């Protein structure tokens, strides 16, 4: 009569009576989409592989995906040749349609998963290498994995990439951050920046009309997510 | 009977006053004393109360008024208020200052001193001391209505980075993306007051904005130039703005109050250093409006 | 319903994941090691009270003529929370740093002494309770004035009354400009909370 | 929590290696080296005589 | 909330609530008046012998 105070999600009222309230007589179940599937909860929904690069290699090659890597970086212009770089958490947040579902949220505690889904012809061999460098456009020059020598390249954490022995990495990227809880908000994320490095380069008949590819994909998914504050903004 | 030394020989460092700036460790002043054993009393029958009296938890949790408002039926809805406070709707949550008012004077025919003069709380107070801060925060929205005025009243959370207009010498809050329909209200943590009976309100707001600590600058030298640190210093603000209007007949006043008071619990501060680009210089008002303040300069 | 008022005192809270008081330790176990607790603590370290004070050659000087300049001002802890209170009792120890061009065609001392507060320089004697320092091969004067008051507690500021507890005074024999450091004895503290007065900003005086 | 000085004045006298001709007590040379205590092994397997 | 009649001296009030009245943290005794001398009624001070009249006689 004189507490009236209910909760909601994040939300509470303050009444004078319990205003009344009316409902459904008996509330008997209706039409069966909870027989159908079983609700994918925020954080569930946030652990589904995403289809983001592919990658195509032919040797070839006159372009840069087969130069391989350098023994020795002597200068800033010849610096380390790679395939492509993924600047984690801002590539896997926008594909797959993840941030128009984490909208209205402010912080996040996310481990960015990478898997390589492989499928080379048996004539083809070769060898890469996938290394992360947290902060490797924030830090200074000499510091970056695009400046160091192939020892100091491969030094960095990853996994081989070898084509007849492995159709499939999995790669599990930690929470690598000095802030507590990414901000989302005016969002400047780019914590963790992959990388893909060819050692040896691809090697085929050097006889052409033939063919020699190579057709990488890339899959990335989070995990262990802890998603909390409430917001009203967001970045488009 | 007078044998030979045998200890070793103690090595050595000439450090007179070895760490003075620790409270804890014994320290070498001579007391100008008649007994070394000088020993005052407990704190019985001393100070007329029996509360530790210097606990930050004491000292910080002392409530102050901060805002003032006045909420019209002229004011529309869903919008805070915008008197010329300035901030008076858009409440900062967070322990140090974000308020200012500016002293100007004259020295030559085209020269003036701008002196920042600033509100204290006791939670502010004690946090101009200290450089980094983590508190959990406290205000207790009253309205001073009659029996007759009624209505609904939001407050909302927002963390992050608060709407400003810098100027030249101060910061402003930007009413104008708070306003609609532009900054909804619908997922941000609220409270929807009643004013037909409920009075009072204590919302305590926790700490949580992606760091260990923030900072104790909060208004000092924002302006225009140097607001990094402001932004830095708060994890957002309250928002008072109105869901449905005041609805008050002819006889009561169309104008009711909305006194925000504050302080801060669960206090713990970092270093004992003013983060600030000056000491902490007490504001001593002046007698008469021509004469000037005596300014701490940065030599030693 | 009725018309009327009521206060129905509704402490309601936001954000609620775990309890304030475990996250606070594990947040200073990481970010400070040192735990700030009581403001009691902060009496105890000599923070510099000033930069410069030159003493002009051979004169019995009180601290009051320094004391009475930079009570106003709050840059230590003493005097800044000189306003948060009213009431102190307890002695404050003083520390003299050296920052004199000495010269050796002379034989550089310090003495010190105790007058009741609010004296003049004439009106005091000098046998009493003494220290003594060279500066030639001690630069630091550590001398602590005790608690020998009439009074349980003083007031800040008082009336026509004087000389009811005691201070210090600072003799030297040569020009010595020096650095002045203080904070509380073992026993000092505050009491009496009030609220606080204002604050100074920044006064970069900008022409227009 | 910061109290006074209890302890005598220690005397002193300023004798910068004082009786270093002596095969017995602690002798102040800092080593060069890593460890404090760094301790060479025993006359075990070093000179073939025993 | 109802009942705010309270007594001092030889005086009563009537109030609608009690109205919500703060006082002293801890009342710790202070400076020691008490322990000098024991406090006078007036029956006690009215138990006090007056030097009125001063009579000299001369025979």
């Amino acid at each position: 009569s004189e507490n009236s105070v209910e909760t909601q999600e994040i939300t509470t009222f303050h009444d004078v009576e319990t205003p009344n309230r009316i409902d459904t007589p008996m509330a008997q179940d209706t039409s069966s989409a909870r027989n159908m599937d079983d609700t994918h909860s925020i954080i569930q929904f946030l652990q589904r592989p995403v289809l983001i690069d592919n990658i195509e290699i032919i040797a070839g090659t006159t372009a840069d995906a087969n130069k391989p890597l350098s023994r020795y970086v002597l200068d800033q212009q010849n610096s380390q040749k790679y395939v492509r770089s993924w600047t984690l958490p801002s590539t896997v947040l926008r594909a797959g349609g993840k941030a128009q579902k984490l909208a209205n949220f402010k912080y996040l505690r996310c481990d960015v998963q990478v898997k390589l889904v492989l499928n080379a012809n048996p004539f083809v061999a070769g060898r890469m290498y996938l290394a992360y460098s947290p902060y490797d456009d924030k830090v200074d020059t000499a510091r970056s994995v695009l400046q160091t020598s192939r020892a100091g390249v491969t030094g960095y954490p990853g996994v081989e990439l070898d084509f007849q022995l492995d159709n499939s990495v999995e790669m599990t990227i930690p929470y690598a951050s000095f802030q507590e809880a990414y901000d989302l908000v005016t969002g400047t994320e780019d914590f963790v920046q992959l990388y893909l490095f060819p050692i040896t380069p691809v090697l085929g008949p050097k006889s052409e009309s033939e063919s020699s590819k190579v057709d990488i994909s890339v899959y990335m998914w989070l995990s262990n997510i802890s998603l909390v504050i409430p917001t009203y903004r967001i970045n488009p | 009977s007078k044998p030979r030394n045998q200890q070793q020989v103690c090595p050595l460092q000439n450090v007179p006053a070895w760490g003075y700036s620790l409270y804890k460790g014994i320290d070498m002043s001579v007391p100008l004393a008649y007994d070394p054993n000088n020993e005052l009393g407990d704190l019985k029958d001393v100070f007329p109360s029996a509360v530790d009296e210097m606990a930050i938890g004491y000292v910080c949790g002392n409530p102050a008024v901060k805002h003032v408002l006045t909420w019209k039926t002229t004011d529309a809805i869903q919008k805070p208020i915008a008197n010329g406070d300035d901030w008076g709707g858009v409440i900062p949550v967070g322990m140090p200052c974000y308020s200012k008012s500016i002293r100007t004077t004259r020295i030559s025919a085209t020269e003036n001193r701008e002196t920042e003069v600033m509100d204290a709380a006791p939670c502010e107070y004690v946090a101009n001391m200290f450089s980094y801060w983590r508190a959990t925060m406290c205000y207790r929205i009253t309205v001073v209505k009659t029996a007759f005025h009624t209505g609904r009243l939001e407050i909302f959370f927002e963390p992050g980075v608060i709407p400003v207009k810098p100027t030249v010498n101060n910061i402003g809050p930007d009413q104008d993306r708070l306003t609609g329909a532009v900054a909804p209200s619908d997922n941000n943590y609220k409270y929807i007051l009643d004013l037909t009976n409920d009075t009072e309100v204590t919302i305590r707001v926790p700490f949580v904005s992606n760091k260990m600590f923030l900072k104790t600058a909060g208004i000092y030298g924002a302006n225009s130039e140097n607001n990094w640190n402001f932004h830095e210093s708060f994890s957002g603000f309250l928002c008072i703005r109105p869901v449905t209007k005041l609805m008050a007949p002819d006889t009561v006043s169309d104008n009711v109050s909305i006194v925000v008071w504050k302080w801060a619990e669960d206090v713990v501060v970092v270093e004992p250093k003013p983060l600030t680009s000056g000491p902490t210089q007490v504001y001593r008002p002046p007698p008469t409006a021509s004469t000037a303040v005596e300014v701490l300069n940065v030599e030693l | 319903i009725n018309i009327g008022n009521k206060t129905n005192e509704n402490v309601i809270s936001f954000f609620d994941s775990t309890d304030a008081e475990t996250q606070n330790h594990n947040a200073l176990m990481k970010g400070c090691g040192e735990f700030i607790v009581n403001l009691r603590t902060l009496l105890r370290t000599f923070r510099t009270i000033t930069d410069n004070w030159i003493l002009q050659a051979n004169t019995k000087t009180p601290i009051t003529d320094l004391t009475n300049t930079t009570d106003a001002q709050g840059r230590d802890y003493m005097s800044y929370l000189s306003y948060l209170y009213r009431f102190y009792r307890g002695g404050r120890r003083y520390k003299f740093f050296n920052t004199t061009p000495l010269k050796q065609s002379q034989t550089c001392y310090i003495r010190s002494f105790l007058i009741p507060r609010n004296y003049s320089a004439d009106e005091i004697n000098v046998d009493g309770p003494s220290h003594i320092t060279y500066p030639v091969i001690n630069p630091v004067h550590e001398v602590e004035v005790p608690f020998y008051s009439q009074y349980r507690k003083i007031p800040i500021a008082s009336t026509s009354d004087k000389g009811y507890d005691s201070s210090l005074m600072y003799f030297s024999n040569t020009a010595t400009t020096q650095i002045v450091a203080r904070a509380g004895n073992d026993d000092f503290t505050f009491g009496w909370m009030i609220g606080p007065p204002q604050l100074q900003g920044e006064s970069r005086s900008v022409a227009p």
